[PDB]
């Protein structure tokens, strides 16, 4: 692929891609991410993803494991794929 | 098609910062009436490259 | 009411289990069971202390049959979802300073002594109940037991010479006795019949002399009860006929495989049964090393 | 103890405990229950665990 | 004379209350308009309370 | 409680997180005794809106 329409492109993508969330001040948040980047995969449909959405703050954490729980314990479910 | 697809991409409506730029938002949510007195202006109209 | 000095060495707590013609002790009838030791080996872990916040007593008038649950669950039959309106929390009550309700001789819990029916001394109930209330909650998703691995224990506890129980390791070896139509369910039918709890309120509330003691004594009347249920879970079981006779076979003793359709031969383990006879073997092999 | 199971040996035995249900616990009974039919349709999620 | 200690109370129910109804956003036409209707039939009933 | 089955995924169904502050303001010794089939209703809807 030409250098040019390359960079050039790909760079036109990467600038849409935009994670819904809700920024914060708290030093120690984080962002679990992957989890995010996928409730923006389908359209925020599959439920863990209709989550987000609205609450966005959901997300964010602090202990790298209550991430999760965090989304479990509110829609109640053994897992999410 | 493609066109609309980039553009919806960004936020189907924005709403105001406070050095007054203009914060799209994310979904492509639809847009009802009642939602028209509250910060979030249509975004077809935003006008900005 | 009733003192102790031992208890299970008492006239009508005696078990036996009935083979081939009369009824036999347990101790005797293990000696007519022999190992094949296969070419694999089975290291034994640490179990885990259990978890000890013990059940909430639960509200619930009317004394309700706990031996029989207990066991009907453990060697059971045919037992079900045993962890659903699960009463076996209800034997928390009885643990506590001064409560009334007492452990019926019959395995019944009563609240009050009542009009002619014996029960254990509340003196040695308050310890034996004191930790099996834990066995109310095995269902909780926080504390259920070990499980898979709880079984490298049950094992060379049941088979594995003196000497192998002493260095961890030891093959997984495979069972076989000789049998007699249907022997293995019908070991267990006989035992669903033990008065199990005798024994227990015994295996924790001994001081020491008494209590090492008796474990020794005891031994074989409580390997027979494993067994009966390590076979509840292991491979296949199959009979092999030889000359005359039909020498049983059970493929691998101690290596609890979560098999869970009705086999025939013995007592199926729905996966409920499964994580409780999970948490039972936990707290009384915790127990059972002073 | 043990009384040789009634079916270990080989003598009949005309008497001996049944286990028989009674009057309080009909079984088979046909047993009513209110059903909600969930309101929405686009609301009911079906994806996702 | 003239206050009511009690449905005064009801009062502030409904703000609170009413006030959630607007953290809670949504995704639609048909939720984001009756959100703000009941918004409306929230407020009403509570006067129709005082 | 006369068990009421809800979702609350729909802005104008405050209205029945509404019907239990009515009604606990209205009865609450009453309401006293259910607390737990509503606790048990609720924490659904903060599942929802929380």
């Amino acid at each position: 692929i030409p250098a040019d329409e390359l960079i050039d492109n790909l760079h036109s993508w990467m600038r849409s891609v935009h994670l819904l969330h809700v920024r914060s001040e708290d030093n120690t948040l984080r962002y679990n991410w992957m989890l995010g980047v996928y409730a923006r995969s389908t359209n925020y449909t599959t439920p863990v993803g209709q989550l987000v959405v609205n609450a966005p703050a959901i997300l964010n954490y602090s202990n790298p494991q209550d991430a999760f729980n965090s989304v479990f314990v509110a829609l109640g479910i053994d897992y999410i794929d | 098609p493609v066109e609309y697809g980039i553009f919806v991409q960004r936020g189907a409506t924005y709403t105001i910062n406070a050095a007054g730029e203009f914060e799209f938002s994310g979904r492509n949510e639809k847009w009802d009436q009642a939602l028209y007195l509250s910060e979030h202006f249509p975004a077809l109209f935003s006008d900005v490259p | 009411q009733q003192p102790t000095g031992g208890y299970t060495t008492l006239e009508q707590f005696a078990f036996t289990i009935r083979n081939d013609g009369t009824n036999a002790t347990p101790t005797q009838f293990l000696q007519l069971l022999s190992w094949e030791a296969t070419e694999n080996e089975l290291v034994k872990k640490t179990i885990p202390t259990p978890e000890t916040h013990l059940p909430s007593a639960r509200n619930v008038p009317g004394n309700v049959y706990i031996e029989d649950a207990i066991t009907q669950a453990l060697f059971g039959i045919s037992a079900q979802n045993v962890n659903a309106h699960g009463y076996f929390s209800r034997l928390s009550a009885l643990a506590l300073p001064n409560t009334s309700a007492r452990l019926g001789l019959d395995g019944v819990i009563y609240n009050s002594e009542t009009i002619n029916i014996p029960f254990y001394d509340p003196a040695a109930v308050a310890n034996f109940a004191a930790t099996y209330a834990k066995l109310g909650n095995a269902s909780t998703p926080r504390y259920r037991a070990d499980m898979i691995d709880i079984y490298a224990h049950v094992g060379l506890e049941l088979a594995g010479t003196d000497a192998e129980r002493a260095a961890g390791v030891m093959p997984v070896k495979r069972a076989k006795f000789d049998s007699w139509e249907g022997s293995l369910i019908s070991l267990s039918r006989d035992v669903v019949n033990w008065k199990i709890l005798a024994f227990l309120i015994d295996l924790c509330s001994l001081e020491g002399e008494a209590l090492r003691a008796f474990k020794t004594r005891n031994r074989d009347v409580f390997r027979m009860m494993l067994f009966i249920m390590s076979t509840a879970v292991a491979a296949n079981v199959v009979n092999r006929k030889v000359t005359k006779r039909v020498d049983r076979v059970l493929e691998y003793i101690g290596v609890n495989s979560m098999r869970t359709a009705g086999r025939t031969a013995t007592i199926t383990y729905d996966l409920s049964r499964h994580e409780f006879a999970a948490k039972f073997l936990q707290l009384t092999f915790t127990r059972w090393n002073a | 103890q043990v009384g040789i199971p009634k079916l270990e040996v080989d003598h009949i035995s005309f008497s001996n405990v049944v286990s028989m249900m009674t009057a309080n616990i009909r079984t088979g009974d046909d047993m009513a229950v209110e059903r909600v039919n969930p309101d929405d349709v686009r609301a009911i999620n079906i994806r996702n665990a | 004379t003239v206050t009511n200690e009690f449905a005064s109370r009801f009062r502030t129910i409904v703000a609170t209350l009413a006030n959630v109804v607007n953290e809670r956003a949504v995704q639609d036409d048909m939720q984001k308009a009756t959100r703000s209707c009941t918004k409306q039939w929230l407020r009403h009933l509570e006067t129709q309370f005082d | 409680l006369k068990k009421i089955a809800e979702s609350f995924e729909d802005p104008s169904s405050i209205v029945v997180v509404l019907e239990f502050i009515l009604f606990a303001l209205f009865f609450p010794t009453e309401f006293n005794r259910i607390k737990g089939d509503i606790q048990n209703v609720l924490l659904l809807f903060f599942s929802r809106w929380y």
